[PDB]
């Protein structure tokens, strides 16, 4: 039982960790560009998209490795919990 | 007078003074406040003082405890970190309890950290414990090891007398007479 | 007087002075505050001082601990980094405990870091330990290795006497008399 | 006087001085502060000085450590990088421990970096170690290799005496007398 | 006086002086600060000095090290780049270690870069090593090849004595007497 | 797995450079037409859209040949890697 609760909790915890950094940078870029467009009055609306695409892709390059190490370790763990009973 | 050390802490200074006095070296402690303490000696004793500071590696480094590496200021901490803080607090509480037993002056305790492979799916491993203690002079150490083992055995859920190591020692001779002043 | 070294710290200066005094070279330590300490010697001794500085590779590098490679202020910590800081703190706490035993002056301890594999897939492997220590003159070293081994064995979940190496040595002769001043 | 070198650091300067004095060349060290140290010699000795500077390739390069290539103060660190910094710290901590043995003046240690494969999906290779050391004159080198091998074997989870290389050498003759001044 | 070269570095100028002196050409080194060093010779020696500058291809280019091709600070690195920085550091560390062996003056090391292919899904090839070294006069080279082979063999996970090439040479005659000035 | 690493990283780099050019053109046009409305102090919704459409269509008429070269090259390359072992 507690193994079930633990594994289910951890799933949500990993979602949170992995998704957190891209969504942070997409937020910060959204705020900065929105402010800049009030500091100098320009009514463009694709500029956020153009910048935040580069912003998100860059950090996907950076974190490409840790993403695979975390998921491998988790998969091995849950396969053990499922099968290794005696 | 020649300067040996500057900017010491109070508990560094008293240790240095103690070790110099033991070898018959008269030393002086001076307080500069925000600059800390300074230690000075006479020239005839300078050579010896230097050699002893080398041999004992003074001033002492601060005391290490595992909870310092997992500050609990995290956003969130893994099971591994929580289980470490827990064990590191039990070690300190046991050392403080032993210091209350009859005639013990000081002690040190160590516990096997099962945390090394906590949370890899595998079951936990039995615990091991080690203790050091210092006694007053004229104590029957052999008869006193039993009490310590007995006390430690039931502090943990699964411990065997075979898994408890205890090392005891007596206090050294008292340093009561003052050192002689250089001629 | 000729300048050997400048901008030293307090530990570096005292280690230099100790090694020079041992070879009968009278040296002088000067404090410049924000600029640190300076070491000077007489001309007749300059050549020798240079040769010994080279041979001992003074001033010493600062002391190395594994935790320095994994700062906790990082954006991310993996399990490998967490277990590295754990072992790096247990080693230090054992050295600090051995310094308290009867008649020991200093010691060093090493543990087998199995963390260089993730402890994943493959089951973990047993621990190995090594120790070095220095003793007061007149110590029966052969009879004292047993105590150390006994104490270390129970500090971990799985250790065999076969897997514990211990090396002991005695303190050198004391340097008490001051060196002679050049004519 | 002719200028050989300018803007040297303290360690480079003292190295150059030591090498020249060994060959009977009187040299002088001058301090320009933020511009570093300068080395000068007499004209009769200029030719020889140049030839020895070439032959030894002075001034010496800074010392190389593997962790310099994988700085920890970086935004993200691949597993290969972390697995590299760990070994590059263990190497240094073993060197620093060897220097504390009785009669040793300096040492170098090398470990087989199995990180040059990830060994994912693969069995990990065994470890190999190599060590170099310099001893004081009158040391029984033959009988001292055993201690080192014993000490190193237990530093790592799986090591065979056959995989440990040890090379020892004695200190050269001491340079105590000063060189003669040109007439 | 005729100008041979301008804007030299310190360590280029010293090499040029050394090579001209060896062939009996008296040369002069001048410092212009931000403009570097200048080298001058007499007219009777001008022709010869130009012939030797051509023949030796002076002034020398700086040393090449593989890490210069793969800076640590690019935004991203493929595994190949990291692996190349790693071996590019191990080479330099072994060179610096060999220079401490008894009576070695300088050395060079080369490692087989397997990194130029993945060896993925495939057996990674064994390593190969080459070394060059220069010795003080009167060294038994035949007896000294063994030491270097023994030392390098254990520096890596899998190396055979068959796969290690070693080339040794003695130092040339010493240039102690100064060249003659034109009449 | 140097092959999986390569194919995975290149896919993302190709997305980033294939998409960047149209969005850059659209953003620069957007800014200039937004400015001109300010210096003229004259305002309407439709002028920027109208010009943006033309700008992107010209961008595609020009570059599209190169899009084909890049995609064919990648298409062959991945197949050869998949069937490389034999
Ligand atoms: C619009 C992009 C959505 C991407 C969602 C998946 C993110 C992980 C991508 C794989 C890991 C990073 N990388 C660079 C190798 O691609
Ligand atoms: C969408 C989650 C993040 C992308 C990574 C998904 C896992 C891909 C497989 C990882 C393989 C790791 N590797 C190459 C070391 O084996
Ligand atoms: C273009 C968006 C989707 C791209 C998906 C690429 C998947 C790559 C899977 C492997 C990621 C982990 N890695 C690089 C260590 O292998
Ligand atoms: C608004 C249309 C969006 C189409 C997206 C795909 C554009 C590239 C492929 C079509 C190229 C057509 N072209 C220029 C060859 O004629
Ligand atoms: C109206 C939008 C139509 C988009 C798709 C057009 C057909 C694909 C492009 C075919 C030509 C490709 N090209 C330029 C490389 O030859």
């Amino acid at each position: 039982m507690d193994d079930l609760v633990f594994a289910g909790n951890k799933a949500l915890y990993l979602v949170l960790i992995l998704s957190g950094w891209p969504t942070i940078v997409a937020t910060i870029i959204g705020l900065l560009v929105g402010l800049f467009q009030t500091v100098t009055q320009l009514q463009e609306q694709t500029l956020p998209f153009g910048i935040k695409l580069l912003g998100v892709c860059l950090c996907l390059f950076l974190l490409s490795g840790w993403y695979g190490e975390v998921l491998l370790s988790y998969g091995r763990q849950v396969i053990f919990l499922a099968l290794a009973k005696g | 007078d020649k300067d040996l050390l500057k900017g010491l802490d109070q508990e560094q200074a008293n240790e240095v003074i103690a070790v110099l006095q033991m070898h018959n070296i008269e030393a002086n402690k001076i307080d500069s406040g925000k600059l800390g303490y300074s230690i000075t000696v006479a020239e005839p004793d300078f050579t010896a003082a230097v050699y002893w500071i080398k041999t004992y590696q003074l001033p002492p480094r601060p005391r290490v405890e595992i909870a310092q590496m997992f500050p609990a200021d995290s956003l969130v901490s893994s099971p591994r970190a929580e289980k470490a803080r827990l064990y590191s607090a039990i070690e300190q509480r046991l050392e403080q309890s032993l210091q209350t037993m009859e005639g013990v002056l000081s002690a040190r305790v160590h516990i096997s950290y099962d945390i090394d492979a906590g949370e890899n799916g595998r079951p936990p491993k039995p615990v091991h414990l080690s203790a050091l203690a210092v006694y007053e002079r004229g104590s029957p150490l052999a008869h006193q090891i039993s009490d310590i083992k007995r006390f430690l055995k039931n502090s943990f859920a699964d411990v065997d007398y075979d898994n408890i190591s205890v090392v005891l020692s007596e206090r050294s001779d008292a340093q009561l007479q003052a050192p002689g002043t250089p001629v």
